[PDB]
């Protein structure tokens, strides 16, 4: 759970990304491929090739689930349940790796939203991500 | 480290990064956004607000210092462990200060690269720089073993 | 998150240690010290040489909170909220060094319980212990 | 990389380890204990339950195979890179297991060897056990960085 003030830095920040939410998250994969290449190893069955058809759309559906997170900031265990599973039972990956994730939207909102992108802000979409990491590895910790 | 096509690329692009803004607000986010790291910067006087912080005169100042060093082991980037050799003691030896952080530094001046430059700082040329501040915090951490 | 399982294997554990606790908590605390000397710059004001009364009186007092943790297991962050302002707000403590005292921990518990050490009991006080952990933790995410 | 005194302590206890029995349970610890480090052995058969991992053959003789390499590195105390050169190939180039790993086993097999030996893994002995460990996830993890 964050805090109001959090949950309402969030809110205002996902509003204004609005309508690009799904460019962003694709954006985010692409400069997680190519800042940690160790990631691809999680997709042998993409092409990851920049400006793939396969990381467009699922850059758009990683959006989707933010967004659905956003929504629900009041239950992110119940929200994100049927992906908690997925990616920790089926999937099995490593915590690590969802820090790298964060770390890549962070540095896509950041260019894209210069003016909104405030210390403040930076500090609650961390809490945020970091939040949604913990629920995602939750079959394990 | 880098191949010699990065390393051309990142050394143009650090032309025209105003380290002395850079710095002040790359110290000030990670001391706000990983708040038990002003554990070692309690002589700055007032942290306690998100403001407070990014408008200390001597965060700032030390945020200065700190690109410095970047802009220094930039110019040695195939001696990095060499460079920060001195530093790395100090940080561990005299400061105590977990290499986790060296790590968390690196990547909020990212971040703050990547708010002042928007589009030029392209995802090829953001894997460039994670490549630098990687091996600058594994140069500053080598004190530990 | 602590399933039911989890915690029934944290509450069965505990319950072995029961007035050894104190001692366990003196021995993880000088287990911490000696392998990871970094954590030693936390208490400038203990005499941390083997046998010293301040670490005695310390682990007691680690110990105790978490007992009372395993007691409340179900609402861990009204249970020790006290203790997160403390670490977290005055303290700073890195988050980093709860996992060497949770490992410190872990070791002490193997060496004076062996046949109760099993790897789901090792694998449940290791989520409970990061859960516990991550409180103490809340004032920052 | 330790003092000579340090050195023989160490090398003196490693010689009670039965590497059959410790090697097995660290791994199989391993598997159950973080359970993301199960998708590395996918073929090694049923994973599904402490009991299948604790009683699986392979994990079993796997885990003898890991301790085996742990008595090379004992014998080679100074150039621990050198020795794990071959198999920090093979975990970062070929397995891209990320270095946190390393350290997580090297963390269990700690906890092993205190449920195996009792009181005898005293605290100033588990410290120096504590150095050869980074010391050999370092090794391992050197061609990442
Ligand atoms: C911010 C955290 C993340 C979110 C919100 C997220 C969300 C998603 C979503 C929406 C899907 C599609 C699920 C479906 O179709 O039902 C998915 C699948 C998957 N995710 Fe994630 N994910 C996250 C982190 C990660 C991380 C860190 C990795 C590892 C690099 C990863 C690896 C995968 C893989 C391999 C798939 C399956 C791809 C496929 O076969 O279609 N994810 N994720
Ligand atoms: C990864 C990048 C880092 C670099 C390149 C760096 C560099 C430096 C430099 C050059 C100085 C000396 C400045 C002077 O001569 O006045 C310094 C001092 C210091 N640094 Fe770092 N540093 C880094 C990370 C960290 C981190 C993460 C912390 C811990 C939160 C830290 C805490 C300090 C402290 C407390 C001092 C002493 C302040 C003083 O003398 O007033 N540094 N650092
Ligand atoms: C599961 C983890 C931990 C528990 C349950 C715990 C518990 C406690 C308790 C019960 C107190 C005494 C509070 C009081 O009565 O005033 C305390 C104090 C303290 N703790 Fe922790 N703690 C934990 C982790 C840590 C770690 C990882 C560090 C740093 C290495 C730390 C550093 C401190 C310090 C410096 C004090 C104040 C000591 C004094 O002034 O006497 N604690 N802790
Ligand atoms: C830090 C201690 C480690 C040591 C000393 C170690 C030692 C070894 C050794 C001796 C081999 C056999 C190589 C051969 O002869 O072909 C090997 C293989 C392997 N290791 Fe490690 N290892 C370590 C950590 C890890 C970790 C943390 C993981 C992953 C979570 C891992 C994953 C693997 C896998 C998948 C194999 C190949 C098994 C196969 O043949 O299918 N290791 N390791």
């Amino acid at each position: 759970v964050l805090s109001a003030a959090d949950k309402g830095n969030v809110k205002a920040a996902w509003g204004k990304v609005g309508g690009h939410a799904a460019e962003y998250g694709a954006e985010a994969l692409e400069r997680m491929f190519l800042s940690f290449p160790t990631t691809k190893t999680y997709f042998p069955h993409f092409d990851l090739s920049h400006g793939s058809a396969q990381v467009k759309g699922h850059g758009a559906k990683v959006a989707a689930a933010l967004t659905k997170a956003v929504e629900h900031l009041d239950d992110l265990p119940g929200a994100l349940s049927e992906l908690s599973d997925l990616h920790a039972h089926k999937l099995r990956v490593d915590p690590v790796n969802f820090k790298l994730l964060s770390h890549s939207l962070l540095v896509t909102l950041a260019s894209h939203l210069p003016s909104d992108f405030t210390p403040a802000v930076h500090a609650s979409l961390d809490k945020f991500l970091a939040n949604v990491s913990t629920v995602l590895t939750s079959k394990y910790r | 480290m880098l191949t010699a096509e990065e390393k051309a690329a990142v050394t143009a692009f650090w032309g025209k990064v105003k380290v002395d803004e850079v710095g002040g607000e790359a110290l000030g986010r990670l001391l706000v956004v990983y708040p038990w790291t002003q554990r070692f910067f309690e002589s700055f006087g007032d942290l306690s607000t998100a403001d407070a912080v990014m408008n200390n005169p001597k965060v700032k100042a030390h945020g200065k210092k700190v690109l410095d060093s970047f802009s220094n082991g930039m110019k040695h980037l195939d001696d990095l462990k060499g460079t920060f050799a001195a530093l790395s003691e100090l940080h561990c030896d005299k400061l105590h200060v977990d290499p986790e952080n060296f790590k968390l530094l690196g990547n909020v001046l990212v971040v703050v690269l990547a708010r002042n430059f928007g589009k030029e700082f392209t995802p090829v040329l953001q894997a460039d720089f994670q490549k630098v501040v990687a091996g600058v915090a594994n140069a500053l951490a080598h004190r530990y073993h």
